[PDB]
């Protein structure tokens, strides 16, 4: 792919740890961080991933951009397993890393998994909306939680955010059955996907 | 598997009583584990007192030995064994979950990331304490309160759950030994930190608001008795009739009169035997706070034995005694002739401020900035040619 610089949201609510995805979905997470990480690397080996949480009760910055895992890894030991997903604070915090960089010439991405439906306020969800679209970030959603149960709420704002671009926005949606989460990431696109130009 | 269990469950149990063990099962089929947890916790709310309890239980901690949170688990069967009637059989239970949490925890760190796991252990040594009170052994429980408090302090912080369930081990204990001045400490903190659950029956609350009570009266420092009105737990029962003449002896003593004191004390003394042993206490409190109060809303710094003796209802003589422990309290400062027959006072304890109060502080500082003012004006003119 392209020299990108992406922050991975890992989501550490109480639906993080659904037994849907063996062996614990909190287990299974472990997995996924590591296995996208490489993912993006093996691609082209020009990106960069930082790491916060977006869940704990708190959101915390683990780990600004590094092309070393070892960091990541370590920032991903460190947490506690209950939290709630903030998600309008994940998205914001995420803006401001991506501001600062070692290369300033990247592609601004944010991936997260959502691990569970949001408590968020409508409004908030709007401002976020046109704050993605000014600074030309574009976000890619893993979600396997918010369909258990949830209805989209993000579908809009995700869908507005997509503008013909070499990065394209998209809502990507996994069946959240047996055959392991990186698999159905890597299933889905997400560097099998194509441009909106 | 569990399939077997939930047959089982049902049958002993009554027809109302169905459908709660069904919830568990349909969480279980999907997987989601967020709504099996809260579906537990409705069980133990409100039907702790149902025989099937602590089975329900045993096949959940076992599959959730490692997967979820330490604290959610443990939870229930502390709640399951305060609804057992033999204490030899909650004993044992909790000798072998102390024995299962301590090999758990090698297992249990790669699963969560890196966490604690001495969560469990602490409210488990809590309830070992508890059936011992239960049972009237007071030093066992006794070592385990120095060994328990240690711990507390070791860590930054403790939860509070946690702390609710050391706290309650020490109400306990206290009550029977029968100093009132340990039990109410504890009290207070209790309603601080007081669990948000509705799992701690308000019939456990009224109670403890009931003892509350009688440690300040028979209490030997304690002039908080506005304060312990204002707070929710006393506020709101005091128009049950048990909790009448009882809040009645906290508002005879605030307001600092001997005859609504005396008509109320006589009854509740014969009623209650609690207020007979400790008689000698009871009766000197009043006196204690008359005058504690008529030095604190005055001004002035000195009262002799004739006006003190018509306050207190007391005679000169027993005056001089009333007012060396008072000094000895820490209620008051001061010093004492018998040949001008004065109490001198310098000192009186800061106690609860009302809006009133606040008006006061204010206007003599306006006083004074005045006067700063003034001075640093005539010692700009003073010294004009010779500064650096």
């Amino acid at each position: 792919m392209v020299l990108e610089a992406t922050v991975l949201v890992i989501d550490n609510s109480e639906y993080s740890r659904n037994g849907d995805f063996p062996r614990t979905r909190f287990e299974a997470q472990i997995d996924s961080v590591e296995f996208i990480f490489q993912a993006k690397r093996n691609s082209n080996p020009e990106n960069t991933v930082g790491l916060i949480s977006g869940a704990g009760a708190n959101p915390r910055v683990l780990s600004t951009f590094t092309a070393e895992f070892g960091k990541i890894l370590a920032g991903l030991h460190d947490t506690q397993i209950e939290g709630k997903l903030h998600m309008a604070t994940a998205l914001q915090i995420a803006q401001l890393t991506l501001k600062h960089r070692q290369n300033k010439v990247q592609h601004q991405r944010i991936v997260a998994f959502v691990c569970s439906p949001i408590s968020d306020s409508r409004d908030e969800l709007i401002r976020l909306a046109k704050t993605l679209k000014k600074n030309n970030v574009a976000v890619d959603i893993i979600n396997f939680g918010e369909i258990e149960q949830n209805t989209e709420l993000l579908d809009e704002f995700i869908a507005a955010v997509n503008n013909p671009q070499e990065e394209t926005s998209h809502l990507l949606t996994v069946t959240p059955g047996p055959r392991l989460l990186y698999e159905n990431i890597a299933s889905s696109p997400i560097i099998l996907e194509e441009g909106s130009s | 598997e569990i399939d077997t269990i939930l047959s089982t469950l049902r049958m002993e149990a009554d027809p109302s009583l169905h459908p709660l063990f069904e919830q568990f099962e349909k969480f279980y089929e999907e997987k989601l584990w967020f709504q099996l947890s809260e579906s537990l916790t409705k069980f133990f709310d409100d039907a702790k007192s149902t025989p099937l309890r602590l089975r329900l239980y045993d096949n959940f901690v076992s599959k959730f030995y490692d997967k979820i949170n330490q604290l959610s688990v443990v939870k229930y069967l502390l709640a399951s064994l305060k609804d057992s009637k033999d204490f030899d059989e909650s004993l044992k239970y909790l000798d072998d979950l102390k024995a299962q949490f301590q090999e758990l925890d090698s297992k249990k760190q790669r699963n969560n990331g890196s966490k604690d796991h001495g969560d469990g252990i602490l409210l488990i040594d809590s309830e070992i304490a508890r059936t011992y009170l239960l049972k009237n052994d007071l030093v066992k429980a006794r070592d385990l309160l120095d060994d328990l408090e240690k711990t507390l302090d070791k860590k930054d912080s403790i939860p509070l759950r946690i702390t609710n369930s050391f706290y309650s081990t020490n109400s306990q204990y206290f009550k029977f030994k029968n100093d009132f001045n340990s039990f109410y400490y504890t009290s207070l903190l209790y309603l601080s930190t007081l669990e948000p659950s509705t799992s701690i029956t308000l019939a456990e609350r009224q109670q403890l608001a009931y003892d509350l009570s009688i440690s300040a009266l028979l209490g030997d420092k304690i002039y908080n008795f506005g304060e312990l009105l204002h707070h929710p737990i006393m506020e709101t029962i005091v128009n049950d009739s048990n909790y009448d003449w009882l809040f009645q002896l906290l508002n005879a003593l605030t307001v600092g009169d001997f005859d609504k004191f005396d008509s109320l004390i006589k009854v509740q003394i014969s009623k209650i035997p609690i207020l007979a042993q400790h008689e000698s206490f009871l009766r000197q409190k009043i006196c204690l706070m008359t005058l504690i109060e008529t030095v604190f809303v005055k001004n002035i710094r000195m009262l002799s034995f004739e006006d003190i003796s018509k306050a207190t209802h007391l005679p000169k003589d027993n005056v001089e005694h009333l007012v060396m422990r008072a000094i000895s309290l820490g209620l008051l400062k001061g010093s004492i002739d018998q040949v001008n027959e004065l109490v001198t006072i310098s000192w009186v304890q800061p106690r609860i401020i009302s809006g009133d109060q606040i008006t006061k502080m204010k206007d003599r500082l306006v006083e004074w900035n005045d006067q700063v003012e003034k001075l640093g004006k005539k010692m700009e003119a003073r010294g004009q040619s010779i500064w650096v």
